[PDB]
RNA sequence: CUGGGUUUGACAUGCACAGGACGCCGGCAGAGAUGUCGGUUCCCUUGUGGCCUGUGUGCAGGUGGUGCAUGGCUGUCGUCAGCUCGUGUCGUGAGAUGUUGGGUUAAGUCCCGCAACGAGCGCAACCCUUGUCUCAUGUUGCCAGCACGUUAUGGUGGGGACUCGUGAGAGACUGCCGGGGUCAACUCGGAGGAAGGUGGGGAUGACGUCAAGUCAUCAUGCCCCUUAUGUCCAGGGCUUCACACAUGCUACAAUGGCCGGUACAAAGGGCUGCGAUGCCGUGAGGUGGAGCGAAUCCUUUCAAAGCCGGUCUCAGUUCGGAUCGGGGUCUGCAACUCGACCCCGUGAAGUCGGAGUCGCUAGUAAUCGCAGAUCAGCAACGCUGCGGUGAAUACGUUCCCG
């Protein structure tokens, strides 16, 4: 995982987006394109878009998955057996 | 004085001869705190023992490069030579053992393709 | 892959490096600086046979020493083919650029004159059969020439099938580390493809 | 082989036991080259040898090389056209180097905890004529003799 | 028996008939087959006039049996694969009926290179 | 290779020098010290406005003349295939083929 | 004070001769030498294939020989200070002068 | 691959029209490409040159196709000893002879014969390294004899003595002796020598074969794309897994595991790199920077197997380490897909492996560690080298392969 001292990495874009999105207590749907960000307390209820490589797929935040990465919940290859 | 040198697969031996007990002199460390191999301690003695003059001269030795066995045989070498020039008439006794060979035994080169100097990778016809 | 260069086989014993200087930190800017001078030079003259380009380096100054056949064509009377390759040698960045134009003693006994000379006869209409003998025959005239092998192989005679064909005279000790091969390959720009010519030229043997 | 026969190694004889065959032992029991390890386990088995039965160990351990010891043994040969088991005589050297293998070997599949108790104990039923080399040994007589009938090719 | 095909390109049904064809040879094998590899190819340019290149490889208990064919599409290559496989089998054969014409008979007559060698006294016999 | 990927290394090469040199070394001078004030700092934040182009990480020793991106020598700057023709032809100085 | 003279160059034959030709002069110049120290040799290794693809089992091997020779000098008059930036030396041979 | 842009294009050079800016430096929007806004603005010299703008126009650009159109490079039979030519002779001719026969050799190597006489490419030699010695040679390398040393040692003044480093040279040539040999090649043994019979190992690969491999190092004929198969960007993929094959590493233990002490290498690398002493962590590591372009400093003064001592006592174990949970370090803009390493915990299969099959003849196999290239980091157990310890066996060509 990335070092203590740096702390955790979050882009900018949805950043700023989640600033402006809590600033008036309303959460609607967030587009985003920037699998490799931490999740941050300032996500708990915001609903995001998260993309996969083909589409966008909603994740809303809980407390439990705070520290992972918008990637985790964003499967992208599809498997279903041979 | 007279001073000889020993080489043995990467191993250096210098000699220093003089006539004194058996005492052995190997970079301020004993026959046995050095070399405590036995068999060592008899190729070490060998040229001695062929020559019958076992202690009555003390040696001084440096040794350097290779590994134990490697520095037993260039110091066996050294006081081979140094033996031949102390006293040149016991040239037979010493060259019939073979002590006055250099062994020119060395690593074999690795070579390209193979795992090792000889070993060539599995091959599998199936 | 048969034979090694012939050049590279004697690098340090028989032949000579054709680049002189020594670098430490400015190796790698040297080799570049080198390469760009060299094809620029193969671009730039093709008529006058070029055999060989030597580089010397001290320095803030470059010295470029060059052999051709035809030194007259490559060189102005007024300088302007000299003004030319000067200025586009400092537009190489090579500080202060200086050369050496030279001419070679024997043009039919330089590998790469007759392997350049095989080859501009191969590409207009010339069957290879007379390229190769009229070659051998110039090189043997001469008196240092103790054997040349000619070969070139490609679509000969712009044919469908890939042929390679050679003729010898005299000895060509290849596998003789003393012996100094003079070795030369040059392409043939046909309608048809490329077709490449070496050339092998034996002159005796030299014991340092 | 093609070309004919090799030279032979000439091993040195053992300084703290002075015999050829103690050397050929550690050389037969040595293993990736430890030769200190080999010669421990030697020394150590032919001390135990010498403390049980209370004479020299070289004795004992020649006595055992003659139990174990082979004279007869069976080669496949192929004459015209057809194999079968034909006992040959076996020459001294390959006799003593068997005898020495099948000593390592079945004292290394023995179950007395430690490779020198095992030697040791091998060794010594082998001079009294007990131990599985000399099994071995009544095995490999009694197929080269139960083969008599192709010894005359 | 089992065969993997390792086909490239264009090959539509070729991996089924190979299959198929092949797997039959197992019977005319006389010892087990451990593996058996078959690969499907095509040539580029169309004037090849036999575009299709069948190989196949069978490790018929340790004997490499192999055979590489030519056709101008999958199915008659499979076939000339298969015959060639088939012949190639017939010839590896080694049992013993395979193997009974070739063992030296009689006592004088007929001579092979492992024919017994006449025994012969140590006089001559006159 | 390709000219237009040989010409952009270069380009990350030019960009390299004139943001690498300064700007992106005092940012990571600025996180090491554990003493230094990072978090208001943004030094991070600050690093990532920077084009991607400006770190070095992104670079690729290519062959200086052929472009090839594989079998690199740092030592001349060339390929495998070029180094092994040039040395035949005698044109890196003291240079020559091995035995032992 | 003394001054250390360094050579270093990839051809025997050339650093030996700058070596003979520098003590030469210095001693024409009339200044005490120690004579052309021999230093180790620096060797570079490198090992390349042969063919452009694939092929790997097949291999050639190359080097860069670097000698090296040590020239230490006395009593630096200025003659052969004026003399030592005054010589002439193949490119091959280059000079280190501390 | 998905999606977002772009077209004289991401990049060249030439014909034109208009210029004084191109270009940067910051703001905003965007995932970014990119777009927009704010600030700075060419030197020639009167004809225009350098820059780009657009408008264009030739054109660029293709890791697009065909290695059965090719060059170049390479593998392979095979480092096997063979492959040919000129003249002559025989035959209607394809062709033969020479190149076959006897002997001999690692060898078409050589000798004797011979309708053949010679020659060329091959063999061998010339090159490198290694094993012995002589001369030269003393720093950053040695230190035997001398002095200063303080524990820290060639550490220091000094010295060529011995190593060592690197230059030159000598030395193996059946040179000599004895015996077989056609008195010929050649062969067996012995002396001398460091080395004896191409000393050991390298580099070197004949004519060709297999339309062997490579249009993805590069070049290239022809065909095809050209508002795209070119070109820019973000994300993903090349890491997917019911299986099969192949090359390796680690084991299944006592010839061993663990703990403590302790001895010996070679080779190589290092400038925006190696990085020491010290301090802080348990440990990856952190802070810090001595000295080093390096026979000097750092890679520790360099190793591990080894030796000594203690413990474990034949068990799925103090073996084995996979898998998994938690916690961290470092590199990098960023370790989710998808890095390495560290700590604590977890403790799987595995009891020496069927048919079958592989490598190796001596410093070899086996085993142990070290280094380098690529490289910000690493999937490295891979590859290329280096040294340490170091065996067994070869009766002999009937069988298997070439």
């Amino acid at each position: 995982p990335r070092s203590l001292k740096k702390g955790p990495f979050v882009d900018d874009h949805l950043l700023k987006k989640v600033d402006v999105q809590n600033e008036k207590n309303t959460k609607q749907v967030i587009k985003t394109w920037s699998r490799r960000s931490t999740i941050i307390p300032d996500f708990i209820g915001h609903t995001f878009a998260v993309h996969d490589g083909r589409k966008h797929v909603p994740v809303f935040v809980t407390e439990a998955m705070v520290g992972h990465k918008l990637g985790e919940f964003a499967p992208t290859r599809t498997f279903k057996g041979h | 004085p007279i001073q000889t040198v020993g080489r043995r697969k990467e191993a250096v031996v210098r000699v220093r001869l003089v006539p004194g007990t058996g005492q052995f002199n190997l970079d301020g460390r004993t026959l046995e705190n050095y070399f405590p191999n036995k068999v060592h301690q008899q190729l070490i003695k060998a040229p001695l023992v062929t020559v019958d003059r076992v202690d009555q001269f003390d040696i001084y030795a440096h040794l350097d490069g290779g590994g134990p066995s490697g520095q037993a045989g260039a110091l066996r070498l050294a006081i081979a030579r140094a033996l031949i020039l102390v006293q040149p008439e016991d040239r037979p006794a010493l060259k019939k053992a073979g002590f006055l060979t250099r062994d020119p035994r060395a690593i074999e080169r690795k070579k390209y393709g193979l795992k090792k100097a000889r070993k060539a990778p599995q091959y599998s016809k199936r | 892959g048969q034979k090694i260069n012939p050049h590279g086989f004697r690098l340090g014993i028989t032949t000579e490096w054709k680049s002189r200087w020594y670098a430490d930190k400015q190796y790698k800017d040297y080799v570049k600086e080198d390469v760009a001078i060299r094809k620029l030079l193969a671009t730039g003259l093709e008529r006058a046979g070029i055999a060989d380009v030597e580089i010397e380096r001290t320095r803030d100054r470059v010295r470029v020493d060059i052999h051709t056949a035809r030194p007259g064509i490559v060189i102005g009377r007024r300088g302007t083919e000299a003004d030319r390759i000067r200025a586009d040698l400092e537009k190489l960045t090579g500080k202060q650029v200086q050369l050496n134009i030279l001419e070679v003693k024997n043009p039919e006994s330089q590998a790469q004159l007759v392997a350049q000379g095989v080859a501009e006869q191969l590409s207009n209409r010339v069957a290879f059969r007379r390229a190769m003998r009229k070659a051998i025959q110039s090189a043997m005239r001469q008196p240092n020439v103790k054997g040349i092998r000619v070969q070139c192989s490609g679509r000969l005679g712009g044919a469908e099938m890939s042929r390679s064909e050679f003729y010898r005279e005299g000895r060509v000790p290849l596998h003789t580390l003393r012996a100094d091969i003079d070795y030369g390959l040059y392409e043939a720009k046909t309608t048809f493809g490329r077709i490449g010519v070496k050339v092998w030229i034996y002159k005796g043997d030299i014991v340092g | 082989p093609r070309k004919g026969p090799a030279p032979k190694r000439p091993l040195v004889n053992d300084p703290v036991y002075g015999s050829q065959l103690v050397t050929q032992l550690v050389n037969k029991v040595l293993l990736e080259g430890k030769k200190s390890l080999a010669e421990r386990i030697v020394y150590g088995a032919l001390e135990q040898a010498r403390e049980k039965t209370g004479t020299d160990p070289v004795v004992t351990l020649k006595r055992a090389l003659d139990n174990v010891k082979p004279a007869l043994e069976v080669r496949s040969r192929r004459v015209g056209g057809a194999t079968y088991q034909v006992p040959v005589e076996v020459r001294p050297d390959r006799s003593t180097t068997l005898a020495l293998r099948w000593l390592v070997n079945f004292s290394r599949q023995r179950r007395e905890k430690t490779m020198v108790e095992r030697l040791a104990n091998e060794i010594l039923d082998a001079s009294n004529g007990l131990g599985a080399s000399v099994k071995r040994r009544e095995d490999t007589h009694k197929m080269a003799e139960a083969n008599r009938a192709f010894a005359h090719y | 028996m089992d065969v993997d095909v390792s086909t490239d390109g264009e090959l539509p049904g070729a991996a089924e008939y190979a299959r198929e064809k092949i797997g039959r040879l197992s019977r005319r094998a006389h010892r087990p087959v451990l593996h058996a590899r078959v690969r499907l190819t095509r040539h580029g340019d169309p004037a090849v006039e036999r575009p299709v290149i069948a190989q196949a490889n069978l490790d018929v208990n340790g004997r490499q049996v192999r055979a590489q064919v030519e056709g101008v599409n999958a199915r008659e290559a499979v076939d000339r694969l298969e015959a060639r496989l088939r012949s190639r089998l017939e010839r590896i054969a080694e049992h013993w009926e395979a193997r009974r014409g070739g063992v030296p008979a009689e006592a004088g007559r007929e001579w092979r290179h492992e024919s017994e060698p006449a025994r012969r006294p140590g006089y001559f016999p006159r | 290779a390709k000219k237009s990927k040989i010409v952009k290394n270069e380009q990350r090469r030019e960009l390299v020098q004139r943001y690498a040199e300064r700007r992106a070394e005092l940012k990571r001078t600025i996180r090491d010290p554990a003493s230094s004030p990072e978090r208001r700092a943004a030094a991070v934040s600050a690093l990532q406005r920077l084009p991607r182009d400006s770190s070095p990480v992104r670079l690729r020793n290519r062959d200086v003349v052929d472009g090839r991106p594989r079998g690199h020598l740092r030592k001349f700057g060339l390929s495998r295939v070029r180094v092994r023709e040039m040395a035949h032809r005698g044109e890196l100085p003291g240079v020559r083929k091995a035995s032992w | 004070q003394k001054i250390r003279i360094r050579l270093k160059a990839y051809d025997h034959e050339a650093i030996d001769a700058s070596a003979r030709k520098i003590v030469e002069t210095v001693t024409r110049t009339g200044a005490s030498v120690v004579g052309p120290v021999p230093l180790p040799t620096e060797k570079n290794v490198y090992c390349v294939i042969r063919s452009p693809h694939k092929y790997k089992d097949s291999r050639e091997h190359f080097e860069m020989r670097t000698h090296k020779r040590l020239i230490d000098i006395l009593d630096p008059t200025p003659k052969t200070v004026d003399a030592l930036m005054r010589i002439d030396l193949p490119a091959s041979v280059d000079v280190n002068i501390q």
